[PDB]
């Protein structure tokens, strides 16, 4: 396994510090949309990659250099039931919920969001002009796991919506208190989100409540095609395509298989 | 240069040639290695023996290299026309640099000799606005590197503003030069006819122009 | 398939300073040493010195130890094999024996005795140390001379003169013409003026079916002069 | 100079050549423990490093029916052809790696195998029984 | 003058995509959490990571044309199925 | 004449002798590819090429406690007995087959390769290493 190590990396392109491994670094399988949870760190420089820039029906994965805090909380302190279903199963239900009740959101300080878009966005100039203004809203509509900020936690399945974080347009020096940023988030428990449609999973109750801290490294977003050249361009959130997760972090890494046998002219002579 | 070579060497068409690369005891070939430049004067070089008798690639087996106790020694079978160049030789170690030799000139002769070309043109009419006056001799295709060029204004030798350049060798392994001659307009006008003579060693090649024509 | 070249030509002053450029392509730029050796007439060639990319390890002649700094750029990999390096060249203190055409060249070998020699040579870069001023040419047209009567053959060309600086390149007809383009040295006068011309030899019958026109472009002085040699020619055994 | 595993890989062939079994005491034996019994996903697993030694043993056959069968650097009776890279020594074992050389050879090397295989030990070993009886 | 030479054990490489492993990280048996992801086929982590630079080498990377992105999706998708195939159905809860 | 894999199966034997690189390189590497992952079907066919491996190694090991170790044509030091094929020299090679000679041998073929597995590196290793200290 062939290990880049220079600290920019294009992801396409001829890394001239490679290093070799058997075994690869820690990766954390995490199942995540519009935002890159747990994972690893860029190296100095914010890195945008993408299969094609050019063309727009192509996600743009991002990387971050420093890592944005988030902190998610269900705050229902919740109870489970184990009711008898058949002659070996049991079958867990969401029991009352015992206390005061609000909606789960999650936590985003209001500082850090605004440095790390302050600096993704001169990572974006680069690629679409020195001096000129992009925009992303929210995301378009569609699938609920596409749409939303899903996720897992504890066990619990949140879908976080991040309308609250995508209003932003960009002076060439600027953008047009608080302390902290919320997010409503809504819990689902039976998923199909396997691509096997023929089956979905329960997710069983939690007891008790539920709070989880977590960096954000990434992001996945689409360009709003058509003739916006003399205009602004606009980064709305997405996702769906559970490879563009896992691309974060096998960019680096690439397999080769060993060919031992070579040919090459000296002077001898057998017996 | 301690680095001494042959001064001056010539030779024949499809022959032999030897010449010669060393210095004293400091700058000796017992213990250094040799290398061998072949050097078109204005042009790019080329590495043709490096480290020793061994060749750089690419290079015809028509040369080769020796090196004794004393000196070191650049051997050339089947002589072309192409060869006819400036050679140097240099002395060096693993980590030293190189060390450049006196240099020795290469004439291969036995060839075909080349007819001159030789040409005269006066200035035009917008060197008359600038109120001077350049006679133009161009020489081109001819075999022995030595010309002889006079300038005569009405059939009388000129001696200020006589100009004459080196001879040059043409890419098609010819030679070639030129000649000058800056007057007035006064000058220009109070003559007759102008001539640029150039002496060949088997010839003489002779052009006249006139400002009334 | 090392295509190596150089920087233009530039003029300057005795005392001051020039920088020359080494721009690569087709190879790895850090894998071999860079040579640099120049050629005066006042003293002949000289090895200045080679530097290496890879191990930033240089060695300069004692005599340019002071005058002469040599840097390299690190190198942008097109291929695996394949990178686009740069190696630049400061000289300072210029006097009059430092006039003549400069080199960079390539490193022999990877390893052994010869490592650093120089094989893969750059087209060179020639420098005029002067006081004197920067001085435009004056571009004439040549009028047809025959050649040979019987077959038919004229000659004609471009007159550049009397320039100070730096020498010029000619094309033909934006060098769509490069068949009997001949071109000869320049000449030195008393008060240090060069010139010199060029021509082509051009069939007697290809004058109302092609057009010439020489293209001349003088880069120290940023200049150029196009030419139209006119068809009409003069010597008289062409005209019949 | 060692340097580890794959250490010389853009050296010189002079200087690869000095780290021969390097490379070839970590391909075979990467041994990993299946002392688990996980159904599915052992299949896939077991099959990479059988087809491991399937591709192991492909070389060791080919290293056997040549004249060359010791395990290192080995010389044969086959000459090399001026039309496969028309260089000299020391132009290749000091300015060229091996993957540039298999560059250069993979447009004539399918025929050198042929050549080790059939010029020698077809007719090798048929003159080493035809000249053994004396 | 000059004849082949095999030589055994060259640094060649060839761009290609088979299986890959995977590894236990080895806290797994302090865990005990009967399950996780993959805690219950992958090996033991070595006691030193055999992480080589290797000098004067170029390698052209595509993060987008890799093939252990393939097997890492599929990989967790079969590691869905089988971690849900021996637990409670819920089929008679469609009421 | 070479007429491909096992083309000298009905041959005589010294010229089926000229073909014994061709018999042993397609033997061993029949690869084929298991990238699929299909689950129960692969265990059969994988159980195949790896029992092959298993038998190719079983007569490497016969072919390396015998003094023959090159995987070519190669000679011992045991006489060949005259109640084993009562005939002379070619009548042997050039009029018979692989195929029928291992039929009369079959009767006495199991106790020649004890005979080369004792009578030679049990005895020829013993006196390897009580001659060369001189
Ligand atoms: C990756 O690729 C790069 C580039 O392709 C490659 O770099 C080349 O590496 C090879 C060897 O692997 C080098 O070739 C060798 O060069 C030796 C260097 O010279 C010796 O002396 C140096 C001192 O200079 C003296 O004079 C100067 C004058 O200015 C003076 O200042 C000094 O004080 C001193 O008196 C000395 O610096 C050098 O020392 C070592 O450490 C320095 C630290 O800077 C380092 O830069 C050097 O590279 C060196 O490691 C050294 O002692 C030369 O001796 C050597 O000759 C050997 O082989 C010959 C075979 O004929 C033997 O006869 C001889 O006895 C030696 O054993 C050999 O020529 C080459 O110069 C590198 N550079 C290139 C081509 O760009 C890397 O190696 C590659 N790496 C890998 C892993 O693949
Ligand atoms: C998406 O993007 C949008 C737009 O970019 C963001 O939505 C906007 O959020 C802001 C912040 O909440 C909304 O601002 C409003 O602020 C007023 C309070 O300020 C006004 O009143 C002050 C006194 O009450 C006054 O001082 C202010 O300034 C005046 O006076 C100063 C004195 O010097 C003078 O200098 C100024 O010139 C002014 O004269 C100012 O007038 C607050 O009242 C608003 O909330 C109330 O009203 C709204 C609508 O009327 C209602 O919806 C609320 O429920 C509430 O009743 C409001 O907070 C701004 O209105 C928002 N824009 C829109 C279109 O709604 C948004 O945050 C981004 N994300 C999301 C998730 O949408
Ligand atoms: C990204 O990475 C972050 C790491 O920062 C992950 O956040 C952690 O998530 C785990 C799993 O949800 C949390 O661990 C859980 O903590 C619960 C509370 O335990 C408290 O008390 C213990 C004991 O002193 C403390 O160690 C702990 O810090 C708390 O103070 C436990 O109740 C949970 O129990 C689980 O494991 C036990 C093991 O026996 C089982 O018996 C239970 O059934 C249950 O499975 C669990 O230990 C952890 O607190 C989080 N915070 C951290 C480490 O900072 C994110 O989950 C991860 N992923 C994403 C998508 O964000
Ligand atoms: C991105 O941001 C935009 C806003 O910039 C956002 O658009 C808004 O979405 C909300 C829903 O999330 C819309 O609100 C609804 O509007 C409809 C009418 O348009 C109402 O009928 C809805 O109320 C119904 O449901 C309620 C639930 O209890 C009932 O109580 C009620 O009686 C109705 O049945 C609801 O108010 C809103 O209209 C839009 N538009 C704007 C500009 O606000 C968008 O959803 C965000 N996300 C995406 C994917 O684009
Ligand atoms: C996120 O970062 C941006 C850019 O730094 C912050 O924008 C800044 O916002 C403040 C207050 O909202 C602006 O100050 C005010 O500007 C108005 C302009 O008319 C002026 O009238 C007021 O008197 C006051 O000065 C500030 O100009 C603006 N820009 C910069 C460069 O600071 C934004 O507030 C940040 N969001 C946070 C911190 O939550
Ligand atoms: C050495 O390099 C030279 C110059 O490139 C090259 O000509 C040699 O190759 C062969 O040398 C033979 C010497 O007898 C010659 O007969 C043969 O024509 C020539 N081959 C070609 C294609 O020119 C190189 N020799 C070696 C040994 O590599
Ligand atoms: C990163 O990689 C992209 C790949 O597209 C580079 O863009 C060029 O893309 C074309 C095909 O559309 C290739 O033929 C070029 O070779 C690519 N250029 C280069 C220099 O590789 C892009 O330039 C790369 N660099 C950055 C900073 O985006
Ligand atoms: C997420 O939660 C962590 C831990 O609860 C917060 O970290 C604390 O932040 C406060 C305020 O700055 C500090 O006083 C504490 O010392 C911090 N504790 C630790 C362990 O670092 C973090 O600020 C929260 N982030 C958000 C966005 O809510
Ligand atoms: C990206 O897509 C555009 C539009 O189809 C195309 O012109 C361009 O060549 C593509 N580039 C790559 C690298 O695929
Ligand atoms: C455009 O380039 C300039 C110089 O490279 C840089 O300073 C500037 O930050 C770039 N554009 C913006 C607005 O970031
Ligand atoms: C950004 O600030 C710089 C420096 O003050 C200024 O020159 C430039 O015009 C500003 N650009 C904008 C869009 O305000
Ligand atoms: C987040 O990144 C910081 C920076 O190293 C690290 O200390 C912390 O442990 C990380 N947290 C997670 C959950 O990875
Ligand atoms: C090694 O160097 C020589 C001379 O500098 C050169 O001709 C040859 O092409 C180089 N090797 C490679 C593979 O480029
Ligand atoms: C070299 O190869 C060519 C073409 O493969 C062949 O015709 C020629 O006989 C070969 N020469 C030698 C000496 O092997
Ligand atoms: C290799 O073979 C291919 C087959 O067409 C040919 O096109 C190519 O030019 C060959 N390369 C060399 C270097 O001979
Ligand atoms: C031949 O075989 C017979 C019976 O197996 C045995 O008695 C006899 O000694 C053998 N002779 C030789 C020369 O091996
Ligand atoms: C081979 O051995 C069997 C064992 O009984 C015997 O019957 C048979 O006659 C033998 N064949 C020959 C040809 O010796």
């Amino acid at each position: 396994i062939l290990k880049c190590k220079d600290k920019k990396f294009n992801g396409t392109g001829p890394c001239p510090s490679v290093s070799t491994v058997q075994c690869t670094h820690g990766i954390k399988p995490v199942v995540s949309t519009q935002l890159l949870l747990n994972g690893s760190l860029a190296e100095e420089e914010v890195m945008i990659r993408s299969e094609n820039i050019t063309n727009n029906a192509k996600n743009i994965l991002v990387q971050f250099n420093t890592p944005v805090q988030i902190n998610c909380t269900r705050p229902n302190n919740n109870t489970r039931k184990s009711i008898r279903i058949g002659p070996g199963q049991a079958f867990y239900a969401t029991g009352d919920i015992i206390g005061d009740i609000r909606q789960a959101h999650c936590n985003v300080s209001k500082a850090t969001w605004n440095e790390t878009l302050g600096k993704v966005v001169k990572q974006l100039r680069k690629h679409f002009g020195n001096n000129t203004i992009i925009r992303f809203a929210n995301s378009s509509g569609g699938d609920l796991e596409v749409t939303t900020h899903s996720f897992n936690c504890g066990g619990e399945f949140f879908y976080c919506n991040t309308s609250g974080l995508f209003n932003s347009t960009w002076i060439s020096n600027t953008s047009v208190s608080n302390d902290s940023i919320t997010l409503p988030c809504r819990i689902k428990q039976i998923i199909n989100m396997w691509q096997r449609i023929g089956q979905a999973m329960y997710a069983p109750p939690i007891q008790g409540v539920i709070r989880c801290v977590s960096n954000i490294t990434g992001l996945i977003l689409t360009r709003d095609g058509g003739s916006t050249n003399s205009t602004t361009e606009t980064f709305r959130p997405g996702g769906g395509d559970m490879r563009d997760n896992w691309r974060s972090e096998l960019y680096k890494y690439k397999v080769v298989k060993i060919e031992p046998l070579g040919v090459a002219p000296t002077r001898c002579k057998r017996r | 240069s301690v680095l001494t070579q042959s001064a001056s060497v010539s030779g024949s068409l499809g022959q032999s040639v030897t010449i010669s690369c060393t210095g004293p005891n400091s700058v000796c070939c017992s213990h250094k290695s040799i290398s061998w430049y072949q050097w078109p004067p204005g042009r790019a070089p080329t590495l043709i023996i490096y480290e020793d008798n061994e060749r750089a690639p690419g290079i015809s087996p028509r040369f080769s290299g020796y090196k004794s106790y004393w000196s070191a020694y650049l051997t050339i079978s089947d002589l072309r026309p192409e060869d006819e160049t400036t050679y140097y030789c240099c002395s060096y170690t693993h980590n030293s640099g190189c060390v450049f030799g006196t240099g020795t000139k290469v004439s291969v002769l036995g060839q075909s000799k080349a007819n001159p070309s030789v040409t005269l043109f006066p200035p035009s009419s917008e060197e008359l606005q600038a109120n001077k006056a350049t006679l133009v001799c161009l020489i081109s295709d001819f075999y022995p590197g030595a010309v002889t060029v006079a300038w005569k204004a009405d059939s009388s030798p000129v001696k200020a503003g006589v100009e004459t350049t080196t001879p040059s060798k043409q890419s098609n392994n010819k030679y070639a030069a030129s000649s000058y001659l800056s007057l007035t307009p006064e000058q220009w006008k109070s003559h007759r006819s102008y001539s640029c003579q150039v002496t060949h060693e088997g010839s003489t090649v002779e052009k006249t122009v006139a400002p009334t024509e | 398939e090392g295509q190596l070249v150089q920087s233009g030509a530039e003029l300057k002053k005795p005392g001051a300073s020039v920088k020359i450029s080494c721009k690569t392509s087709g190879y790895r730029f850090n894998f071999y040493h860079i040579n640099w050796i120049r050629q005066t007439a006042g003293r002949g060639p000289e090895w200045m010195g080679w530097i290496s990319p890879y191990s930033g390890d240089k060695n300069l002649a004692p005599a340019f130890q002071d005058r002469v700094i040599m840097t390299t750029d690190t190198e942008v990999p097109v291929t695996s094999f394949t990178s686009t390096g740069a190696a630049y060249m400061e000289i300072r203190n210029l006097k009059f024996d430092d006039t003549g055409t400069y080199f960079c060249a390539k490193g022999l070998l990877r390893d052994g005795s010869s490592t650093w020699l120089p094989y893969l040579w750059g087209q060179g870069t020639l420098l005029t140390v002067s006081s004197a001023s920067t001085k435009g040419p004056s571009v004439f047209p040549l009028a047809p001379s025959s050649k040979s009567t019987s077959g038919g053959t004229a000659a004609l060309g471009c007159l550049v003169k009397d320039y100070f600086p730096e020498p010029v390149t000619v094309s033909w007809n934006s060098g769509a013409l490069t068949s009997g383009v001949h071109t000869f040295p320049a000449v030195l006068q008393s008060s240090g003026l060069y010139s010199l011309s060029s021509v082509v030899t051009v069939p007697s019958s290809s004058l109302g079916t092609q057009t010439y026109i020489c293209n001349v472009n003088h880069k120290p002085s940023n200049t150029k002069v196009d030419k139209r040699v006119e068809p009409k020619s003069c010597d008289k055994g062409l005209e019949v | 100079v060692f340097l580890g595993f794959l250490g010389a890989a853009g050296s010189t062939m002079g200087a690869a050549s000095m780290t021969l079994t390097v490379q070839a005491r970590n391909l075979l034996s990467g041994n990993p423990d299946w002392l688990p019994d996980m159904t599915v996903w052992g299949i896939k697993q077991l099959q990479a490093r059988v087809l491991a030694v399937e591709r192991y043993l492909r070389d060791q056959q080919l290293l056997g029916i040549w004249g060359c069968s010791g395990k290192l650097i080995c010389c044969t009776n086959v000459p090399w052809n001026s039309s496969w890279s028309n260089r000299n020594l020391s132009e290749i074992w000091d300015n060229m790696t091996w993957l540039q050389w298999d560059k250069e050879i993979s447009n004539y090397t399918q025929i050198i195998y042929g050549l080790l295989e059939e010029s020698q030990n077809q007719q090798e070993k048929n003159e080493q029984d035809l000249l053994a009886l004396d | 003058n000059l004849w082949v030479t095999v030589y055994y054990g060259v640094p060649v490489w060839k761009d290609a995509e088979t299986t890959l492993f995977c590894a236990s990280d080895a806290k797994a048996y302090d865990t005990e959490k009967h399950n996780v992801w993959a805690t219950h086929a992958c090996v033991p982590t070595d006691p030193n990571p055999q992480e080589i630079h290797l000098e004067n080498v170029t390698e052209e990377f595509n993060m987008w044309k890799n093939n252990m992105v393939e097997q890492m999706h599929t990989d967790i998708i079969s590691l869905w199925d089988q971690s849900l195939k021996p637990c409670v159905k819920l089929t008679p809860l469609c009421v």
